[PDB]
DNA sequence: TGAAAGTACTTGAGTAG
């Protein structure tokens, strides 16, 4: 709830923006507004995203790393 | 030294706009007050500081904006000018004509002092320097009460066009695209003018930096210097470059000349700067609410805002409309105006806007009623027989209305005397005073007062018809 | 022909020099 209203990655670096994820059935879509526009988020891509999350950054999410 | 001053003294004399030379002459010849109104970047410092360098005494300048005063002083110090900043040869001419005007959104002043100094040195140059518009111009001719140097064809460096938010599915996306097809400074209405719009634009990939009242002065100077060297192309400001690719207004400005001034800070060299206006009916009604509650807590403001509204909703050239507003002749301008580039597109857009004009229910109806009704909008002489007659607890209850109600009560009492043989009129005066005062304290609105006095006179008639004396 | 209620989610949305 606190993290949904942030569309910009401020804190740390990575000054880029964050897309809106929309679920259509079994597919995810990263509807980049203007920063192409719609990309079907492949599960390999989300796997690559998740593999980089630090242990602290997943324990704060509630998911114990172990 | 009308022209012998040259650029060598401060920095200027080169006849920037050939009548710029005469701008000195208009002061040099002492032609009373000359209405210097030119596009931004016209070197007005030549117009009203050269006589300051050449005055036998002082030439006090009315540049309210202290930051502006300090910037002028230091920029002239870079030009070796004996000017001193008194804000907080020249001590810092009736300058900044918008300062004395509410249309230039600079009518935020105090006493005279600088104005008092100018009135003292009326023998010294008395000049008035982008407000030469019959409404605004006559306001200067009335409130300030002074040759018009208004630019003959205003400025053809802006591709004026109006896009309606209702017609556009994504007004944020539309303005982002317009900025893409064009630095930039953007104004809009209040309620955190910068913050939300700048955040949306930045989410649109267009970095927009805020400049608001609550922002720190360090943030102000940082964003200003960054915008000077193109570090931040897009700056959003409330009312606060020779390119300026867009000066579009997300919401309507406070005043017609306010909009002119906020869109007139583009094209120092004369390069095209587009400039677009976004209009919404709800925005119009909201600002009408704001101006009405401002004047309530004066008719010129609403008159000029209605003029702005009909300007944004008229079928014709924007430069022609501003000529009607600024008093110039027919602009006869080429492509560069929305009606000039395509009359059919403007007419179709206005027709589409007209066609698309049409606990939560409580507030919705309240706002509707207020917006639909707003647009629809003496002491007692010698011997008034009323207790505390000099009171206004009942709104819109004229003293003549009180006299008429008292006369109705008095003829009722006369009939009661003829039917029941009361004492006399001498004490009937005090009795009527007491009755009217009691009716006053038992009613709140004018209609309620009339209803209460009618009920009381009906009761008096009933008592008279019953035959018994009108007792307490 | 003739199921329906609590909790999600899912979007757009929303006062000055
Ligand atoms: N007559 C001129 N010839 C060449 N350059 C000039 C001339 N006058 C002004 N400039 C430059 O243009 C700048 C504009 O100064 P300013 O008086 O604030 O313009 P504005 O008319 O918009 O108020 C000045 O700083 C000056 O350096």
């Amino acid at each position: 709830d606190l993290c949904k209203g942030k569309n910009i990655c401020e804190h740390g670096g990575c000054g880029r923006y964050q897309p809106r994820i929309r679920r259509s059935g079994l597919e995810l879509y990263a509807e980049w507004k203007h920063v192409e526009k719609k990309i079907l988020l492949s599960p390999e891509r989300v796997h690559e995203i998740f593999k980089r999350i630090s242990d602290e950054e997943c324990f704060v999410l509630g998911m114990e790393p172990r | 030294r009308v022209r012998s001053t040259l650029k060598k003294v401060f920095g200027f004399d080169s006849f920037k706009t050939p009548l710029q030379e005469s701008a000195t002459m208009a002061v040099v010849k002492g032609n009373k007050d000359v209405f210097v109104c030119m596009p931004t970047g016209a070197g007005k410092s030549l117009c009203y500081q050269l006589p300051a360098l050449l005055a036998k005494g002082i030439t006090i300048v009315v540049s309210p904006l202290i930051a502006l005063i300090q910037d002028q002083v230091d920029h002239l110090l870079t030009l070796k000018v004996r000017v001193s900043s008194l804000n907080s040869k020249i001590l810092y001419v009736v300058d900044e004509a918008h300062c004395v005007s509410q249309w230039g959104h600079d009518f935020r002043p105090d006493y005279l002092r600088l104005g008092a100094l100018r009135s003292r040195l009326g023998h010294a140059p008395c000049v008035a320097l982008a407000t030469a518009t019959p409404q605004v111009q006559e306001d200067v001719f009335a409130a300030l009460h002074l040759a018009i140097f208004k630019t003959p064809c205003f400025r053809a460096n802006l591709f004026y066009d109006v896009q309606f938010k209702e017609l556009i599915s994504d007004p944020y996306g539309n303005l982002k695209d317009f900025c893409l097809k064009a630095c930039g400074i953007v104004y809009c209405r209040t309620r955190e003018a910068c913050e939300q719009l700048a955040i949306e634009l930045s989410c649109r990939g267009v970095n927009a930096k805020a400049y608001h009242a609550g922002l720190k002065a360090s943030e102000r100077t940082l964003v200003q210097n960054d915008w000077m060297e193109e570090k931040v192309p897009v700056i959003v400001a409330t009312i606060s470059k020779a390119n300026v690719r867009f000066v579009a207004h997300w919401n309507i400005a406070k005043s017609m000349a306010g909009y002119y001034q906020e869109s007139g800070r583009a094209g120092r060299d004369g390069k095209p700067s587009w400039c677009r206006l976004y209009y919404s009916r709800n925005d119009r009604d909201q600002v009408s609410f704001l101006i009405r509650k401002e004047v309530a807590k004066d008719k010129a403001t609403i008159m000029a805002f209605d003029a702005l509204v009909t300007f944004c909703e008229e079928l014709g050239c924007r430069h022609a409309a501003i000529a009607k507003y600024f008093g110039d002749a027919l602009p006869a301008c080429a492509k560069g105006c929305d009606h000039c580039q395509n009359p059919t597109a403007v007419r179709r857009r206005l027709e589409a806007l007209e066609r698309s004009s049409s606990e939560a229910h409580k507030r919705e109806w309240n706002l509707f009623y207020q917006k639909q009704m707003q647009l629809r909008k003496v002491p007692p002489d010698e011997n008034c027989p009323l207790k505390e007659a000099s009171s206004r607890r009942i709104p819109r209850l004229t003293v003549k209305a009180r006299e008429h109600c008292l006369r109705l009560l008095e003829e009722a009492l006369s009939s009661n005397r003829q039917s029941t043989r009361t004492a006399d009129e001498a004490d009937l005066r005090a009795k009527a005073v007491e009755l009217e005062h009691e009716t006053f304290r038992n009613a709140k609105v004018a209609n309620l007062y009339k209803a209460s006095v009618l009920k009381k006179v009906a009761d008096i008639h009933r008592a008279s018809k019953d035959g018994q004396p009108y007792d307490m």
